[PDB]
RNA sequence: CGGCCCCCGGCGCGCGCCCGGGUCUUCCCGGAGUCGGGUUGCUUGGGAAUGCAGCCCAAAGCGGGUGGUAAACUCCAUCU
RNA sequence: CGCGACCUCAGAUCAGACGUGGCGACCCGCUGAAUUUAAGCAUAUUAGUCAGCGGAGGAAAAGAAACUAACCAGGAUUCCCUCAGUAACGGCGAGUGAACAGGGAAGAGCCCAGCGCCGAAUCCCCGCCCCGCGGGGCGCGGGACAUGUGGCGUACGGAAG
């Protein structure tokens, strides 16, 4: 059953595989249903816009993408905090809340902060009946648009450092080189080890 | 404080003055019939912490269960199947004895959907059950709504579908490593999702 | 001078002290109910298992009363939670005598 | 017994809580006063007993209560198991009555398990305070003589001829 | 594109309910024959048992679950 | 003994309601073989599928972490692309074989028991009339449930005074 030089092949089809099959004869079906569920809704709502609420800025997980931003879930209270708004206002104002979002740094947190509130210069809110408790004048001289569109504020922005140019000098070019991770995993692997070595001192009497 | 003391005590069910009534009630149940009406359900804080309300509608079934796990109804053993199937006497029963309870106990009313159930007694043959019951159509329960959501009719018969307390315990369901096993929706949806092959159309 | 590898791994950023959450919170003691479980003990009594427990806590062996307890409860760590707090209610009723 | 538990069942029926027919007209003086008289407080005490277990309870370990009267038949044993040991233990005193529907009909209901006292009315506090001690003598200054009892193990009357015909049969050996 | 008929969601009088917010002080704070362990059957890619079920043993509160090689000690991480 | 309060109970062509049955394309729970492949065949595979049995709906199931992570931390579920025919399992043979990351579709969150305060402030039925459609209500009086605990505030993101 084989033959001359080839791959070896385990194709999963020993398997009944002809009674669950998915022609995506549909997919252009389906496309252009799920956009009558966009046009028909961000018209019959407001002039809130579509694509949801503002999400927070958000670090990636794997060491293989901690290195870049990403829209996440919700603003998590904290940011909710040291930008003093309500929580329970905060969802009907326009802003996702997830309140199992932990905050482990000062870095990140006023990185929302500033968001926030930028967020809230820039929305305009309607009163029910013009006596305004609140919010401003004619609403905002007019609501110049209709709905918008991909995300509030531009969720990804990876923005970078310019980092221009620099001298060498004479610390930078001597030292910080190969030799300082070899050493620095021999404090990784040899560590614990001579915390043991040195109670043999302090045995030794 | 009470029912913090009717916890406690209950919770530990091995010194001398628990399982005295522990097991003279045993008896006093093995002598009634298999499925029967409690009028009040005879461990009040743990019926009302599974959603009892003692009021107008609300009905409590002690049942009866067999206990051990099931043998293979075979004709004298004779499986008629390859040598890893020949398993007359040493199967188990992947649904637990707990929702046979309750099972039987909505089995036999069909006018009666079930909240939840709890546990009451055994003896060595029998593992007795409480079962605490909703009357959908009263109007007691049809009003009051924070309990509008079992008039439902999506809500017909939970047990022979598995959605309550009990019975879900052995779905394999839940969240985590330990158990993506069933990662879609239930058991045999991931095995549809899995184990179909999703050829695109620019395939 | 950061590295990503070594003992003082990754990215040098600060750190926020902060409250920690309310579920994080779980078996406190909270006296109202350290009042229930010292008012149970006298009206409930113990279990067979622990009868037996000390009175072979307070004499024979203590390494085999560990070892009656890690057969009848499941782990190791259950069972020093177990034996050196039985020994803790024979001692006050044996120094409170 | 039936003779010192007639007056506490007598003490307090004048303690009895509010029913029917005199909830109805309590809110209607109340409010054809509130728009005429404004009276600041008509109740500043309420003379009443409380009732049920989850009341009775709380109302010991806050030692906010005088006597704690106790039934007898409950629905599940233990329910009540612990409200003699926690009574003790705090220092309110508690006595058993007999029937869990004698005690019911203090308040207009059919079983009601428990009821206390929480503030007797002072003009007759002595009426409580003759019996409190008769109650606390009897349960609360007998707790290691209550404790320590086992119950039953007596047995039947055809069950028990037979074994003492058999100390007949020893002592006709002895005569 | 009109005219004709019937039904949909959204004016305004008479209904009906109707004080939230920040700091400080004190107080409260949780689901048991369940969790887990021993064994047995099924099952999974889960491999020194992933899930499930039976039977036995049966918890504690700075406790408990998880941290993908059995285990003891030692911190920590996250969760309730 | 007679009367009464309850507790566990019966009886009825009592008043008023309710459930069974059919279909089964998709969904949920359980029980579930053999032909086939291994060039034989017992483990394995076919397969947790065919059949059997019971449950429903216009969707169902699932769901607001007893999670994934181990770094600059993510944040309910479901679905598609990738992870990947990879880790791992297997007479380590034949063969079966996930998930987290990451990008998208949609993105809605919440309730209670318990610990506590409020003099059960709760609900059903019955009769009258308010007054309105094809009826449902706050009024007015009478029987129940319920203190073995109804209703308000309350849920771990903290809450109460
Ligand atoms: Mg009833
Ligand atoms: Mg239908």
């Amino acid at each position: 059953a084989p033959s001359r030089n080839g791959m070896v092949l385990k194709p999963h089809f020993h398997k009944d595989w002809q009674r669950r099959v998915a022609t995506w004869f549909n997919q252009p079906a389906r496309k252009i249903r799920r956009r009558k569920a966009r046009q028909a809704k961000a018209r019959r709502i407001a002039p809130r816009p579509a694509s949801g609420p503002i999400r927070p800025i958000v670090r990636c997980p794997t060491v293989r993408y901690h290195t870049k931003v990403r829209a996440g879930r919700g603003f998590s209270l904290e940011e909710l905090r040291v930008a003093g708004i309500h929580k329970k206002v905060a969802r009907t104002i326009g802003i996702s809340v997830d309140p199992r979002r932990r905050n482990k740094s000062t870095e990140s947190l006023q990185a929302n902060v500033q968001r926030l509130k930028e967020y809230r210069s820039k929305l305009i809110l309607f009163p029910r009946k013009p006596s305004a408790p609140k919010k401003g004048d004619s609403s905002a001289e007019e609501l110049k648009l209709a709905t918008q569109l991909t995300g509030p504020v531009m969720p990804v922005r990876n923005v970078y450092k310019k980092e221009k140019a620099r001298v060498i000098t004479e610390e930078e070019k001597n030292f910080k080189a190969f030799a300082s991770l070899r050493m620095a995993r021999a404090n990784a692997r040899l560590f614990g080890i001579r915390a043991k070595r040195a109670k043999e001192a302090a045995e030794q009497d | 404080g009470a029912y913090k003391y009717i916890q406690e005590l209950w919770r530990k069910k091995q010194s001398d003055v628990m399982r005295f009534l522990l097991r003279v009630r045993c008896w006093q149940y093995r002598q009634l019939s298999a499925l029967h009406r409690a009028p009040r359900p005879t461990r009040p804080d743990k019926a009302r912490r599974l959603g009892y309300k003692a009021k107008q509608g609300y009905v409590i079934y002690r049942i009866r269960v067999r206990r051990g796990g099931r043998k293979r109804p075979v004709p004298k053993g004779a499986t008629y199947g390859k040598p890893v199937h020949h398993g007359v006497n040493q199967l188990k029963f992947a649904r637990s004895l707990q929702s046979v309870a309750e099972e039987r106990a909505g089995r036999h009313c069909g006018a009666l959907r079930v909240l939840n159930s709890y546990w009451v007694g055994e003896d060595s043959t029998y593992k007795f059950f409480e079962v605490i019951l909703i009357d959908p159509f009263h109007k007691a329960i049809r009003r009051n709504p924070d309990t509008q959501w079992i008039t439902k009719p999506v809500h017909k018969h939970r047990e022979m579908r598995g959605l309550t307390s009990a019975g879900r315990k052995s779905r394999g369901l839940g969240k985590g490593h330990k158990f993506h096993h069933t990662i879609g929706g239930s058991r045999r949806a991931a095995w549809r999702r899995r184990n179909t092959l999703q050829l695109h159309r620019y395939r | 001078y950061p590295m990503a590898v070594g003992l003082n791994k990754g990215h040098k950023v600060t750190k926020n002290v902060s409250k920690p959450r309310h579920s994080r919170r779980r078996g406190r003691l909270t006296k109202h109910t350290k009042f229930v479980r010292d008012m149970i003990r006298e009206v409930c009594g113990f279990a067979p298992y622990e009868r037996r427990a000390m009175e072979l806590l307070k004499v024979s062996k203590d390494k085999r009363a560990l070892k009656f307890i890690k057969k009848r409860v499941g782990t190791h760590i259950r069972a020093k939670r177990k034996r050196e707090e039985l020994s803790n209610v024979l001692a006050a009723m044996r120094k409170a005598a | 017994d039936r003779q010192t538990a007639t007056q506490l069942l007598k003490l307090a029926h004048k303690y009895r809580p509010e029913t029917k027919q005199e909830k109805k007209q309590r809110l209607l003086a109340r409010a054809e006063k509130k728009a005429a008289g404004k009276g600041d407080v008509p109740t500043k005490r309420p003379p009443v007993l409380r009732a049920g277990v989850n009341t009775v309870t709380t109302l010991v370990e806050n030692k906010k209560a005088q006597l704690v009267v106790i039934a007898h038949d409950v629905d599940p044993i233990e329910l009540v198991v612990f409200l003699p040991a926690l009574c003790r233990k705090m220092g309110v005193p508690y006595c058993i009555i007999k029937g869990k529907a004698r005690l019911g009909r203090l308040v207009h209901r059919k079983t009601c398990t428990t009821v206390a006292f929480t503030q007797v009315n002072s003009e007759d506090k002595g009426a409580l305070a003759k019996l409190v001690e008769a109650i606390r003598t009897n349960y609360n200054d007998r707790y290691d003589e209550i404790r320590r009892h086992w119950g039953g193990n007596v047995l039947g009357p055809k069950s028990v001829a037979r074994i003492a015909k058999l100390e007949k049969a020893k002592a006709k050996e002895l005569a």
